């Protein structure tokens, strides 16, 4: 999950080469889907990426505190001076054919956190395991081999 | 095999509406005062303007229906060696608006061609999968 | 100068002093 | 970095969540939507400190 | 359980060839070849070379599912052109390009 | 850990609504979702 | 699991490492989405059971939901968003790529359709390539507003023997629509075919989308300088509407129509103005935005969002509410200690005028918390009530 | 001839050049070779004897894996599965050991340089840890204070990045063609004008301007790729491209070879 | 917690770059953004790594073994 | 005018045209005798119920 | 803060000025000892303590220099003015109305409010480093993150949560794209 | 309720889900681990004896 | 307009 309630699991892991890459050879480590944004209106998650891309380049730390005068432009115009597109976009190439993507990509670092719900602590199956004592229906609880 | 219909067309108007690669054509025949044509045209492979004298053809086939496409080999004696722009498609409506003036509708994979005129010229064009050839 | 009115930014020092004297779990201790 | 605020019971950390309650020794005025003859009730939970 | 060792990832699995040339039904003188142990890096390279061939009618490939080092490839030549040997032509062409290119690259670097 | 040590509880007018007076005394955001919503607040 | 849909029989494809995988289009009937949701699977134990699954609870058979006699499953994701981009008139595909896309159709006959453009550079259009996945004999037409056999704005839809003729493929055509295409396939060629339809449409569009790409960025919410200014005029004019009404009430002038009090009537015009103002302002946003703007592409495809979302992101958050009314006076005559008493102006009673693009002020922000919270409590209650009632 | 090369600049571990007169697919296909399918040597197996650090065993063991070693003569070794050896052999692997002991009262940092070969090399130039810093120190492996010890023995094996990223001969691979968007392969998202907003690429000057005011050459193709390899340090850059081309040459040769099975 | 080996995205070996980086601030009092210019992580797939790393292992060593 | 109903007739007609390739500008080979009768002939096969009593 | 509407400057102004602000930071950067603490502010009566009931009969101005003195980028959020004059208190910093979990959210005022709630929920179950002595605690089901990282888009408050010293995640490089449909 | 109108069962599994466009609509991805655990009985018939024997 | 760290020496300058 990000820092904006966009929790989601991993779909699949792609190797380094197959991932899309910008002109500088930087392959993103994580890809999320656009359709999450308009419905949830989590604009902040976009800005943080925009701000962070500036912070890493310049060396500042993004003063992302809630109520300041920091506009988008102040980040945006600042970004332009570093030689990247003002809105955080970036030309990117498909990793399969190495052909320019017809559309640009929003890109940049963003804080991500790992959550407890690992798959290995949620998956189980049962084929004629132990039953209860009172009712002789199968027991509950994956730890105790539930049903 | 034979040109199902041919005429020389002057663009009464071009509408470059709303898009980057396609536009509208307002063609009025100098030859006949009643054959008006509207057709989507790709600007990139055929830039246009007002009052452009354009040859228009139909050409049900190119020989000089169970035919998988293949690239031309070398100077093969197909048509459009005299023309410059070719689109393949198929009509989907015959409409008789009025007196023997008859109008037709063709779609070239999303590119649409509306052509109208008297009956006697347009008898021979009956819903066949047609080509389209343009020069000048 | 020292008599001039303060800007918004200076309040963080106050907040930093506030946490320095109290800490986050004051009331539990208090 | 640990800052206390919690007791240790038989080797287990425990925390007393703050509890909430209405004010003591305070008068309050309530209506009564019910058809009960008491239109308004001026409740007060008194207490000795 | 399920996760394979990685010599079978690129070296041939036992008993079966690295490729499976399969006669096709849709078109005469057309074929499908199943390349095991390899993926895009080899695949898309092969496909582009084929298009150079004039006598080739149809040539495309796809990767079935991202979990495997396999991908299909469908080649359709004109009549009187064996796809196997039609494929054979492509490989020599590429290696000749590479073999030249390494020499060409060596030259520039060796001039430093 | 820190949030836990600053957690409030409330046994069961309508308390779940974020009341105007809650301004700057309890967090207008941090509240567990579900059976506890509104009932559990944090300073 | 409160549908007959919510349980369906599948076919097992054993796979590598430990998750459950399913086709994307089936995510709708389950109301499932990979936010970490878990799903149980059951294995029959007898031939009679197995048949009773594969012959009654078959995923293809559940396509036409008897709940509302319209398809419950459709092409609903990026695939939907992507396919719209594939069906524009401006879209074209070169031969080299057209071969792979064709190959992706598992049941493709083995024929290369003649490109819609030759001389020069034989070129294809998405509509034809898309038509390959559509089985032959399918016929369907939709004549929306402004529809014409000429189709100037390319609305509507028309297919003939599995060949798109004009129209832009979108939710209103391939989504879960009453007269949608997927509805027709089921009735015409049975449901069994219609399963193959998903297997074709998806892999094609996804493959093409993967090589055309699609993304959204901050700029997608940015409005033009002029448009932002026009928005401000729209907001300001609303205040004047409010201001005059406010004083009229203070002069004992406003006359409530029969059936509600003066304050009751007074609130009606106030709220109606603010909602009008926002919705009028949102119109400024949606009209202005370039067709390149992705969030307008997604909205037009219908795959996510709506008009309201882009209105709040770009134009204005609008008026918060509680119990249908504005933010009442929690304190004495005033909503917050930051205001003087008796302030019915919209920014005091709980109207946010800023937009998510440029953040909210505290007073505004705090209000939005209450308005946001009220949904959570309600959503919690609806889970409590609706679930019980349904039982 | 065939495709052409031209070097612009070359550092100790970076090389920039311009690959011209070659199909787009091969250029990309070359890229994917360099990133993943190149042989390389890295620590594979660890057997911790004494650990008293504030760090987990596998933690330290994992970091040991990501330590680059000199691997010029990697071909002079045998793939781990190919040997009939008993879990390793001098011709199959390189055995590395490390003894670290905090003795100074201030913290004693453990560096890559403290690794030592404890096996025969047969004169190979492989197994030496790469020291890319000028200051002779290795990569900071672990910090120790007096009273802590670290005795372990690593085993380095010939691996390929496609398995794990440790065997990665290369780092970020810059890659670009058609700096001016004259091939129309991309539509520039813009608010007022793409040109004012999208900065020009560093290589836009190296090719002629778009020469606006002319029809777009629809039948033109793509060449003149501006790649830039950046070796991590295991092998010099010149090898990377050369060995990458070599490997790609091998695989296609393998197809043609396997094709002869009839 | 201690100077991660090569940056996840790029892969430029970054472990040796740490102490030099630390040497800069306590001695030359550079700005970090200017520092890395002197340091040589000109890309930003690494320029993140040193910038936002936490050196927790230092506080770990405060515990007598 | 729109009400949810059983089998669609609009769509059925379309298939007929596209199946038989209706050659317009032609006289139909139908008889008015057949049309009216055929409709009434068909209407006695739409058997929701199978019984034979008056009630059914 | 305590507002003194009486002032020779012709308008309201705070009882706190640069001097104390200077003095406050002086105490911090000592690490000669004077320790001019927070309590000294209360002892000087520059900042007041207020409960809910006391809030009933006061007039709190939002930002000090934004409103206390009497009397343009559209991208700046539109605010209200200081038409009112009879203030008594000004908020120390409006961002402090949030809790512990909430404060970590970058740009929360740029979010749909329920989203903030969700982050505050998950943020409690964010894998990280809970204490620096985890090697001697024998607790059940402890979780430690291999290579933590301070967030790039930090928050002014976050420094006061020691978050920069005990982070709970990594700065991943994320590209938003319908790339492979997965 | 808890034991007649609803009861636990064997031959069932639960885990997390994940999309995959490359599956036929009526399919489902199942981890090979579960497949090795869950099982469905089959009858020894002449048509499948050898195959079933092979599985043994 | 970002965070700051180096204002401390001004106090020494103020001293
Ligand atoms: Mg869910
Ligand atoms: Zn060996
Ligand atoms: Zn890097």
């Amino acid at each position: 999950a990000s820092r904006h309630g966009q929790k989601g699991t991993i779909g699949i892991t792609y190797r380094r080469e197959d991932m899309p890459f910008t002109a500088e050879g930087i392959v993103p480590d994580l890809i999320i889907n656009p359709h999450a944004i308009p419905s949830r209106m989590t604009v902040a998650h976009l800005i943080e990426c925009l701000l962070s891309k500036v912070a890493a380049l310049s060396g500042n730390e993004g003063d992302a505190s809630p109520f300041t005068d920091i506009t988008v432009e102040g980040i945006s115009k600042l970004l332009r001076e570093h030689g990247y597109q003002s809105r955080g976009f970036e030309v990117m190439y498909n990793g399969h054919t190495g052909k320019k993507l017809m559309a640009q990509i929003f890109f940049g670092p963003t804080y991500y956190q790992r959550l407890r719900h690992m798959v290995d602590d949620k998956i189980h199956a049962r084929a004629r395991g132990p039953m209860q004592v009172l009712t002789r229906q199968p027991v509950e609880g994956r730890s105790r081999d539930g049903g | 095999s034979n040109t199902l219909f041919d005429d020389i067309f002057q663009v009464s108007e071009v509408d470059p509406g709303r898009y980057n690669k396609v536009c509208r054509i307002e063609a009025a025949s100098t030859t006949q005062d009643q054959c008006k044509l509207t057709l989507d045209i790709n600007v990139e492979l055929f830039p246009v303007a007002a009052q452009d004298s354009l040859t228009v053809t139909i050409a049900s086939s190119l020989n000089l229906a169970t035919r998988s496409w293949r690239p031309p080999q070398a100077g093969d004696r197909s048509l459009a060696d005299d023309y410059d722009y070719v689109m393949y498609g198929t009509a989907y409506k015959f409409e008789e608006v009025s007196k023997d003036l008859i109008a037709v509708y063709y779609s070239f994979g999303g590119l649409l061609m509306r052509l109208e005129g008297n009956y006697r010229n347009l008898n021979n064009l009956k819903q066949e999968n047609a080509y389209l050839l343009i020069r000048r | 100068d020292e008599s001039a009115p303060i800007t918004a930014e200076d309040s963080w020092a106050v907040i930093s002093a506030f946490f320095r004297e109290k800490g986050l779990v004051s009331q539990q201790l208090d | 970095f640990d800052m206390g605020g919690y007791f240790i019971i038989n080797g287990s950390e425990k925390v007393l969540i703050a509890q909430e309650r209405s004010a003591g020794n305070i008068v309050q005025v309530f209506k009564k939507a019910a058809p009960s003859p008491i239109s308004h009730v001026a409740e007060i939970r008194s207490a000795l400190e | 359980m399920n996760a394979p060792d990685r010599f079978e990832l690129f070296l041939l699995g036992e008993g079966e060839s690295k490729l499976k040339i399969d006669p096709d039904t849709k078109a005469p003188n057309a074929v499908v070849i199943t390349f095991e142990k390899e993926d895009h890096t080899l695949g898309n390279l092969i496909r582009a070379e084929l298009l150079n061939d004039r006598k080739v009618l149809f040539a495309a490939y796809k990767v079935e599912h991202p979990f495997f080092a396999r991908f299909k490839l469908r080649i359709q030549t004109t009549e009187g052109y064996d796809p196997k040997d039609a494929l054979k032509n492509a490989c020599n062409s590429i290696i000749n390009k590479l073999g030249a290119l390494k020499t060409n690259f060596e030259t520039e670097w060796n001039l430093q | 850990t820190l949030s836990h040590l600053r957690r409030t509880n409330t046994p069961i007018a309508k308390p779940r609504q974020l009341h105007n007076t809650h301004w700057g005394l309890v967090c207008p955001a941090e509240t567990p979702e579900g059976q506890a919503c509104g009932l559990v607040k944090n300073l | 699991s409160l549908h007959k849909m919510s349980m369906m029989a599948h076919r097992v494809k054993v796979i590598p490492y430990s998750t459950f995988r399913l086709n994307l289009s089936v995510t709708s009937p389950y109301n499932a989405d990979f936010d970490g949701d878990e799903m149980n699977l059951h294995v029959p134990q007898s031939e009679e059971t197995r048949a009773e699954l594969s012959q009654l609870c078959a995923v293809p058979l559940q396509i036409v939901s008897p709940q509302s006699n319209k398809p419950c499953m459709g092409i609903v994701q990026d695939t939907l968003c992507g396919i719209r981009k594939l069906t524009l008139r401006d879209t074209f595909i070169e031969l080299d790529q057209v071969l792979n896309m064709l190959y992706w159709v598992p049941d493709w006959d083995g024929v290369i359709p003649t490109p819609a453009i030759i001389k020069p550079k034989p070129l294809w259009s998405g509509k034809q390539i898309l038509s390959v996945a559509i089985p032959n004999g399918i016929h369907l037409q939709r004549f929306d507003e402004g529809t014409t056999l000429l189709s100037p704005k390319d609305n509507g839809m028309l297919i003939i023997d599995g060949q798109i003729i004009f129209g832009v493929v979108e939710k209103k055509t391939v989504g879960s629509s009453n007269g949608g295409l997927i509805h027709v396939v089921t009735r015409e060629k049975g449901p069994q075919v219609c399963a193959k339809l998903f297997g074709n449409i998806q892999k094609v569009v996804n493959f093409w989308l993967l090589h055309n790409g699609f993304s959204t960025g901050i700029g997608d919410t940015i409005a033009d300088g002029p448009t932002m200014r026009e928005i401000t005029e729209t907001i300001a004019e609303a205040k004047k509407k409010v201001l005059d009404v406010t004083k009229e009430a203070q002069a004992n002038l406003l006359t409530a129509k029969h059936g509600m009090t003066l304050r009751e009537s007074f609130e009606d015009n106030v709220v109606r103005f603010l909602n009008e103002a926002r919705d009028k302002a949102g119109r400024l946003a949606e009209v202005n935005l370039k067709d390149l703007n992705n969030v307008k592409q997604m909205v037009m495809a219908g795959s996510k969002g709506s008009f309201i979302n882009i209105a709040q992101m770009s134009a204005c958050v609008g008026q918060q509410s509680v119990e249908g009314k504005r933010i009442a006076f929690g304190f004495v005559d005033r909503t917050l200690p930051h205001f003087s008493k008796d302030d019915y102006s919209p920014e005091s009673k709980g109207f946010v005028e800023n937009s998510y693009l440029r953040g909210l002020t505290p007073q505004e922000f705090f209000f939005h918390a209450m308005g946001g919270r009220e949904g959570l409590i309600d959503t919690a209650v609806k889970t409590a009530e609706t679930g019980y009632i349904q039982r | 001839e065939g495709p052409q090369v031209k070097i612009r600049e070359a550092s100790k571990d970076n090389v920039d050049f311009i690959l011209s007169n070659v199909d787009l697919a091969m250029a990309n296909s070359l890229r994917r070779v360099m990133i993943a399918e190149i042989p390389t040597l890295a620590i594979d197996s660890v057997e911790v004897e004494t650990n008293t650090t504030v760090l987990a065993d596998e933690f330290i063991a994992h970091r040991l894996g990501l330590i680059p070693l000199q691997s010029m003569d990697i071909e002079q070794l045998e793939y781990s599965r190919d040997c009939f050896c008993e879990d390793h052999c001098d011709k199959c692997s390189v055995v590395l050991t490390l003894q670290a002991f905090g003795e100074s009262e201030s913290t004693t940092n453990v560096y890559s340089k403290d690794l030592v070969i404890v096996s025969n090399l047969m004169g190979r130039n492989i197994g030496h840890p790469i020291i890319q810093d000028k200051e002779g120190n290795g990569v900071l492996i672990c910090k120790l204070r007096k009273g802590q010890e670290l005795k372990l023995t690593c085993v380095a094996k010939k691996g390929i990045a496609k398995e794990h990223a440790k065997w990665g001969p290369a780092a970020a691979i810059e890659f670009e063609y058609d700096p001016w968007n004259k091939l129309k392969h991309t539509d520039y998202w813009y608010e007022q004008d793409s040109a004012k907003e999208w900065p020009q690429s560093k290589n836009c000057e190296y090719e002629d301007p778009p020469n606006e005011g002319d029809p777009f050459d629809y039948k033109a193709q793509a060449d003149t790729f501006y790649m830039n390899v950046e070796s991590v340090g295991s092998i010099p850059v010149d090898q990377v491209v050369v060995r990458g081309i070599d490997t790609l040459q091998k695989k296609v040769a393998s197809i043609l070879l396997a094709l002869t099975q009839m | 917690m201690i100077v991660p080996v090569r940056c996840f995205s790029c892969g430029k070996v970054v472990g040796d770059k740490w102490e030099s980086y630390l040497n800069l601030l306590q001695e030359d009092e550079l700005d970090e953004g200017t520092a890395l210019s002197r340091l040589g992580l000109k890309r930003y797939c690494c320029r993140r790594m040193i910038l936002t790393h936490v050196d927790l292992i230092e506080k770990f060593l405060r515990y007598n073994p | 005018a729109n009400w949810p109903l059983p089998v669609n007739i609009r769509r059925i007609i379309q298939n007929a045209q596209q199946t038989f390739h209706i050659d317009h500008t032609k006289p139909s080979d139908l008889t008015i005798k057949d049309i009216v009768l055929g409709v009434k002939d068909l209407q006695e096969n739409l058997l929701v119920l199978r019984g034979k009593n008056e009630i059914i | 803060f305590i507002v003194e509407d009486d002032e020779s400057l012709g308008h309201k102004e705070l009882k706190v000025r640069k001097g104390h602000i200077a003095k406050l930071m002086a105490t911090e950067y000592q690490d000669d000892v004077e320790e001019y603490t927070w309590s000294s502010l209360l002892n000087e009566g520059l900042v007041e303590y207020i409960d809910a009931e006391e809030e009933e009969s006061i007039l709190i101005a939002m930002q000090p220099e934004d409103l206390e003195p009497a009397e343009v980028d559209p991208a700046k959020r539109i605010r209200v003015s200081h038409h009112a004059t009879t203030f008594t208190h000004c908020e120390i910093h409006p961002s402090m109305i949030l809790g512990v979990a909430a404060s970590i959210i970058p740009f929360p005022d740029h979010n749909q409010s329920p989203r903030n709630t969700y982050q505050s929920a998950m943020g409690k179950q964010a894998m990280g480093v809970f204490l620096t002595n985890y090697n001697v605690r024998m607790d059940t089901m402890a979780n430690i993150l291999y290579y933590p990282q301070k967030p790039l888009g930090t928050t002014r408050a976050m420094e006061y949560l020691k978050f920069r010293e005990l982070p709970a995640g990594q700065n991943a490089i994320v590209a938003i794209a319908c790339y492979s449909g997965y | 309720r808890g034991n007649l109108m609803g009861k636990r069962v064997d031959f069932s599994a639960r885990t997390v889900i994940s999309g995959d466009p490359n599956l036929e609509l009526d399919q489902v991805g199942v981890p090979k681990s579960i497949a090795k655990t869950l099982t469905y009985p089959e009858v020894v018939t002449p048509y499948n004896i050898d195959r079933l024997t092979q599985l043994v | 307009f970002i965070k700051r760290d180096r204002m401390r020496r001004n106090f020494l300058r103020m001293r």
